[PDB]
């Protein structure tokens, strides 16, 4: 039962690896450039 | 001696696969240009290749081969046949479900994967068509690698190693000949990989007939062997996703870096995955079936001997490779990438990422030796535990190194991540009283390193004799490239020969 979610999660990781990396890159971009001087 | 022969056969066949691979995109870019159609096929083809990491290469193999070895050694060939038929049927069902899912959700997958394809209507329509055609390739390569895995368990490694380059010949024929038969001709390449997948599979059935392991894919969910395979596939998928997460955050740091840095990491990774793929990956496919047979049979002293032999041969073939790549970080980049779009600046950055990656080149390969140790023990949880521990510590060195080292820091941190991953692998093996190395390791290291100074002294001496690499055209620059390295490795092996090292010392049976 729990196996299916694990398989789906990793399939999403491989298939969308570039897009999740892109999605969070500008999501936390406002977070990180405000961290530079702190 | 057959262990060395099998390792040489797989490494040479992989060598043939990679050089055929470089010829593959060279002719493809020549005949199809570099338009939106060419990279559309690349996206549609790389997607099944990542799914290969689950069902064929990086998750199914270590969850199936150890069970195959136990079944073969203890139960017999009849129980092995019913086991392999059941797991193959379950694997076929799993691949059929995802393949059908891609059939009726190809546009959905395209926007999920590449948001830069949905906006372009003409490319979105094209890539959806190609993705539909090449989607069954993951199905074909899943059984193709499944047959390759069982053949490896039966000490047949030459046949599975031919399969990768076999697809290259099939794709080369379709692109060279059946270009005008499709409008647009790009669909010919989409059919090429699919036909290559079938040609890969049909290749190994005659060999599988010799061992009598041919079986119809019967279905039985309640069968214990299939349940065990899925149960161990749990941690295996977790390890694949953990490695995927580490790759994801590496991309996150790279995106935050300076503009144009991603290309330097990509090319350095190409020059780093080339030796680790030829050497480390090949070492995995031979050791994993052999270690599993020894562990299942109860020959623990043969399990330790195989582990030691894989370790010492890894050091023998990786330490000169890592130092050679570091020494020729300059010449390699200027002879493979400094062409038109590149300047002296871009080549210099790639050389800095090359030496940083080459520091962990030894780590990447030795990980491919140590990881099958626990994979052999039917204890996949421990490698994942090392994987998560490595993952968290990788990020804290990532954000520490991006400051003063930038892209060189990311490459070096990945290198140290693999090296310390291997030391964690070694520590767990010794702590649990599993692997006992044979005496004489200290002499092996000291004789190895002095041969490395022989490699460096010859290579830098030959470099300063060798005039500027920018002079000349494609054939001249490449010709001088292997010319120096063949003399360097010949000097390396000559140093090994005069140091009392012989091939017979690395000869293993069974």
């Amino acid at each position: 039962m729990k196996y299916i979610i694990n398989l789906a999660f990793c399939v999403l990781l491989l298939v969308a690896g570039d897009s999740i990396a892109y999605r969070v890159s500008q999501y936390l971009a406002p977070l990180v450039d405000t961290f530079t001087k702190h | 001696a057959n262990l060395l022969k099998s390792l040489a056969a797989v490494s040479s066949m992989t060598m043939f696969s990679r050089v055929l691979g470089f010829a593959r995109d060279a002719i493809v870019a020549r005949i199809f240009g570099a338009g939106m159609a060419t990279d559309a096929f690349f996206v549609a083809f790389k997607l099944p290749n990542l799914l290969r990491r689950i069902f064929a290469e990086g998750a199914f193999s270590q969850a199936f081969v150890p069970i195959l070895a136990e079944y073969k050694s203890k139960q017999g060939e009849d129980a092995t046949r019913v086991f392999v038929s059941y797991v193959s049927g379950l694997l076929t069902l799993a691949l059929a479900v995802v393949t059908v899912a891609g059939m009726l959700a190809a546009p959905w997958v395209i926007m999920v994967t590449a948001p830069g394809f949905a906006d372009t209507a003409d490319k979105f329509a094209l890539t959806s068509q190609l993705l539909k055609i090449t989607f069954p390739y993951i199905l074909l390569i899943s059984l193709a690698s499944l047959v390759g895995a069982i053949l490896n368990t039966w000490n047949r490694f030459s046949i599975p190693a031919f399969a990768p380059t076999l697809l290259n010949i099939s794709m080369i024929g379709f692109a060279l000949f059946a270009a005008p038969y499709f409008n647009p001709p790009v669909l010919a390449l989409a059919w090429a990989v699919t036909v290559g997948g079938v040609l890969q599979l049909v290749y190994q059935l005659p060999h599988l007939k010799k061992i009598g392991m041919l079986v119809l894919p019967r279905i039985n969910f309640h069968d214990a062997g299939a349940m065990r395979v899925v149960k161990q596939m749990g941690p295996a998928i977790l390890g694949v996703s953990v490695s995927q997460i580490s790759l994801i955050i590496n991309t996150i740091f790279a995106s935050f870096l300076a503009s144009g840095s991603v290309s330097w990491m990509y090319y350095a990774d190409r020059l780093m995955e080339f030796p680790s793929g030829v050497l480390g990956v090949a070492l995995g496919t031979i050791l994993l079936p052999s270690l599993s047979k020894s562990f299942a049979s109860g020959n623990h002293d043969e399990y330790n001997r195989l582990m030691d032999w894989g370790l010492r041969l890894c050091f023998l073939l990786a330490l000169p490779s890592a130092v050679a790549l570091g020494i020729l970080s300059g010449p390699l980049t200027v002879s493979l990438f400094q062409y038109g779009k590149f300047t002296a600046f871009d080549a210099l950055m790639t050389q800095r990422a090359l030496i940083a990656y080459s520091v962990g080149l030894i780590g990447l390969i030795v990980v491919k030796v140590l990881a099958p140790g626990f994979y052999s023990r039917q204890d996949i949880k421990t490698p994942v535990k090392i994987a998560i521990v490595t993952l968290i510590l990788t990020q804290l060195m990532n954000l520490a190194f991006i400051g003063p080292l930038k892209h060189a820091g990311l490459s070096l941190s990945i290198g140290l991540a693999a090296c310390l991953n291997a030391s964690l692998l070694y520590w767990q093996l010794r702590k649990q009283k599993i692997f006992t190395p044979q005496p004489g390791w200290m002499a092996f290291l000291l004789r190895l390193v002095v041969a490395v100074l022989v490699m460096s002294g010859v290579l830098l001496g030959m470099l300063h004799i060798m005039p500027e690499w920018s002079l000349g055209t494609m054939p001249w620059r490449l010709l001088r490239l292997m010319a120096v390295v063949l003399a360097g490795i010949a000097a390396y092996f000559a140093a090994l020969a005069v140091l009392g090292f012989k091939v017979k010392e690395f000869a293993r049976r069974t």
